[PDB]
């Protein structure tokens, strides 16, 4: 069936790089696109970034200095990687499938990313 | 070993009108596969194949019994077995096909189906040719 | 030995895909030049005549070698 | 040379026709034409019994349907709106083998057509297709063709509805009204469909083409400001359209919408 | 951009009650006559799940209590009868410009 | 299939164009049964096409295809059921 699965990369240090990989299964990644959305525990939900059905990307604006997405369709996967962390990115971090009139069904397990030393 | 000119037209009118048919068949059959929705696939194809069928059968049995009247009729006049009669009354079937319309509409119909039935007196010689030996 | 189905039928299928490469390029001779690069380009528009022209010839011919 | 000739021949087979015509209304063409009325009639009468077989009667029964609409003819008003209360009375009563093999999997269109399909558990392609060559596109051409605007207000949408009526704007600021007929309409068909947004709204492409004439009267005097009886233009019509989720119980509408509208 | 906001952000209710939960917007997300606003509902150890989409339409396999109606820039939600498992945190999600957003956020218990 | 390329060319077109001669008698009359009250010329003449040519066909495919589906179930199985 249409399942999502991620990777489990925690416990980084600070000033570090972050790469995340959501293997979709029961669709094709050039018919579907896929957000990735951040929730931390202080600062409510927010939206990072899509990549769209088209093959397009785009990005927030208060993001855009490092983030990148990007997506292989041969073996339906899509990275998601963060070039600079700090101490207020504590959060878990989602990748979800958008259908029809822009709605987030099927999500992933998400995973928990935690900045200590 | 064909058969005489007044009754071959017939003859060619059934077989366009049969071609016509099963070519719109796996035309709408492949084309109601594609835009049906998931669930109702096969449905949707064979009411496409019901709905449109018979369209194709009559425009290709109308296009080849024309044909065959025109070329009848110019190989009665003519008397020759030459193919230039395969394009000339291709030709006028190109000018008896587009009449409503405009005289531009007539002019392209009518040449370019003259250069079709041309070429396709072209191709023929290499096959003629080199399949006997 | 003319009754072999198979055949008229191979006749038909390869006459229809040789005359089908050929008015390919007949349709690409005006259409390029008339309506410039188009959408898709200029490549894309002559291999999309080549290959609408040799399947809706060689279906056609492929149900003719029977009839 | 050839280009001096198209002046020259075009008046000489004109001068010759209305002769002709002249040689058609006069009265022995008349009475020609009304013989072979009256003797048509009466062949129409000679072969009602063989009409009136019931075994002609059954194959009749089996050919003749609703189909002949297919192959073009206009609809009057009154019988449309007397067809759809019939039909509402009805009612109410490297290529890899993977890209082979995907030819089952699911398409844009699959996704559209599930998602009306989710919305209206009535709707297929031919059932629509239906409702649009009987009752819609006739409706809209007329509409439009005729410059009434209360039967385009529940149609369009915002801006080709904005449009129209900066469009009729001027040809109030010029003193004419405009008056046509749609002779007929043929070739009513889904062109595609696809889904045209970022945000993935679905949406449904039909293509039609029709025979009409286009002239403006003084709404004073009368007489001709554009356009002329003769000259029966063709024209095509390319329009995108939508469904709302709500106001599905809304009649006359049902809950379609045009977003664009382009006459070739 | 559009900063959005959840008005009854401690609410109780007895079983078989109405719950209603009302977001607002700072602008208008109609567009083509449609409003784009989704619901959310999380659990307190799992993913969001969509429950309501373009305003009007039920999820998939969503039971028929959620429901979802409003327009211009107000929308609501309610549940008319309270069943003890939706225990939950609620939020509300334009998709209409760019910069996509979430409410704040609702909790939602019983007496 | 088995083909055998007889009875089904003849039986198609015989009765193809016996019904596309039928459909445009009964278009031409119910072309001229509506005339319109006004005498433009041309127009008559465009009204009474339009409706030839919707009449035809309509009245011509569906004989042929009848035609055709019956004689194909027909040497689908005349030579297997001869018992
Ligand atoms: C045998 C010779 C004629 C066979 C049919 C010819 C033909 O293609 O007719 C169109 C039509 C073929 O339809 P189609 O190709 O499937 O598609 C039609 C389109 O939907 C839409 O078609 P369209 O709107 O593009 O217009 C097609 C147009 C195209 O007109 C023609 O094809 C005219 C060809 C013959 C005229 C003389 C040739 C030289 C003058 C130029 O046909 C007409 O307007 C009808 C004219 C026929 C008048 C009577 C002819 C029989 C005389 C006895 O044939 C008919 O329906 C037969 C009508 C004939 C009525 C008389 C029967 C008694």
């Amino acid at each position: 069936q249409v399942q999502l699965k991620q990777s489990g990369p925690g416990l980084v240090q600070p000033s570090q790089s972050l790469s995340i990989t959501c293997t979709v299964s029961g669709f094709s990644l050039t018919t579907y696109g896929v957000h990735w959305v951040r929730q931390s525990p202080g600062k409510g939900l927010e939206w990072l970034g899509v990549m769209w059905r088209g093959g397009s990307t785009d990005f927030n604006a208060a993001f855009m200095s490092r983030l990148s997405i990007t997506k292989d369709n041969s073996k339906s996967q899509v990275f998601f990687k963060m070039n600079s962390l700090q101490a207020d990115d504590t959060a878990i971090y989602y990748c979800a499938r958008y259908g029809n009139y822009d709605a987030m069904d099927y999500w992933g397990q998400g995973t928990s990313v935690t900045v200590s030393s | 070993s064909r058969d005489p000119c007044p009754i071959v037209i017939l003859n060619d009118f059934g077989g366009a009108f049969a071609m016509g048919a099963i070519g719109g068949v796996v035309w709408h059959g492949i084309k109601g596969f594609r835009n049906s929705p998931l669930g109702e696939r096969g449905s949707g194809a064979m009411s496409a194949i019901k709905a449109r069928a018979p369209v194709l059968g009559g425009n290709f049995g109308v296009w080849g019994g024309l044909f065959s009247t025109f070329d009848c009729a110019v190989k009665a006049v003519r008397k020759r077995e030459d193919p230039w009669n395969a394009i000339i009354a291709g030709f006028f079937t190109g000018g008896a096909l587009a009449v409503r319309g405009g005289w531009r509409h007539t002019r392209n119909s009518s040449i370019t189906c003259a250069c079709l039935l041309g070429v396709i007196e072209g191709v023929g010689l290499m096959f003629q040719r080199y399949a006997a030996w | 030995q003319q009754p072999s189905n198979w055949d008229k039928f191979k006749m038909g299928l390869m006459m229809g895909t040789t005359v089908g490469v050929c008015t390919g390029i007949l349709f690409g001779g005006f259409a390029i030049a008339t309506q410039g690069p188009g959408p898709d380009g200029v490549v894309r528009t002559l291999g999309k005549y080549i290959a609408g022209s040799a399947g809706t010839f060689g279906l056609f011919m492929s149900i003719g070698s029977i009839i | 040379g050839s280009t001096i000739v198209g002046k020259t021949l075009k008046k000489t087979g004109e001068t010759m026709e209305h002769i002709a015509t002249k040689a058609w209304e006069s009265e022995l063409g008349k009475n020609t034409r009304k013989a072979a009325a009256a003797t048509a009639k009466k062949l129409d009468e000679s072969f009602e019994p063989v009409r009136q077989t019931k075994i002609y009667k059954e194959v009749s029964e089996v050919i003749d349907d609703g189909e002949s609409s297919r192959y073009g003819g206009f609809i009057t008003k009154e019988q449309r709106r007397l067809k759809r209360e019939r039909d509402l009375a009805s009612g109410k009563r490297r290529k890899i083998t993977n890209k082979v093999g995907g030819f089952f999997a699911e398409t844009e269109s699959s996704r559209v057509y599930s998602q009306f399909k989710l919305m209206d558990p009535t709707f297929s392609n031919e059932s629509f297709t239906r409702h649009l060559r009987e009752y819609i596109v006739p409706e809209i051409l007329e509409a439009y063709v005729k410059g009434d605007v209360k039967v385009l207000k529940k149609w369009f949408s915002e801006a080709p509805f904005n449009v129209y009526a900066a469009q009729q704007k001027i040809f109030k600021e010029q003193d004419v009204y405009a008056d046509g007929r749609i002779l007929d309409i043929r070739g009513v068909e889904i062109v595609s469909a696809k889904l045209l947004a970022p945000q993935d709204i679905p949406v449904l492409v039909v293509g039609c083409r029709a025979q009409e004439i286009n002239l403006y009267r003084k709404k004073k005097t009368g007489e001709i400001a554009a356009g002329d009886e003769a000259n029966i233009l063709m024209s095509s019509y390319a329009m995108v359209f939508t469904r709302d989720p709500e106001q599905i119980d809304d009649d006359e509408t049902e809950g379609w919408k045009i977003l664009e509208f382009v006459r070739g | 951009d559009i900063v959005l906001t959840q008005s009854p952000a401690s609410l109780a209710v007895s079983l078989g009650q109405r719950a209603t939960i009302s977001c607002r917007a700072s602008e208008s997300v109609d567009i083509y006559g449609i409003s784009f606003m989704n619901w959310f509902q999380q659990k307190p150890g799992q993913p969001p799940k969509l429950l309501i989409y373009a305003t009007s339409n039920q999820g998939s396999g969503v039971p028929a209590r959620f429901s979802g109606s409003g327009s211009g820039t107000d929308f609501s939600l309610n549940i008319h009868p309270m069943e003890e498992d939706d225990t939950a945190m609620y939020f509300c999600q334009q998709s209409k410009e760019v910069p996509r957003t979430f409410g704040g956020g609702t909790k939602l218990e019983i007496k | 299939s088995r083909g055998w390329t007889d009875d089904l060319c003849y039986g198609t077109g015989a009765v193809y164009l016996l019904g596309l001669g039928i459909g445009g008698f009964s278009g031409m009359m119910q072309g001229l049964q509506n005339i319109p009250p006004n005498s433009p010329g041309k127009l008559q003449l465009n009204t009474v096409l339009n409706h030839i040519t919707k009449r035809g066909p309509f009245l011509g495919n569906n004989a042929g295809i009848l035609a055709l589906s019956y004689n194909i179930i027909n040497s689908t199985i005349d030579a297997l059921r001869g018992k």
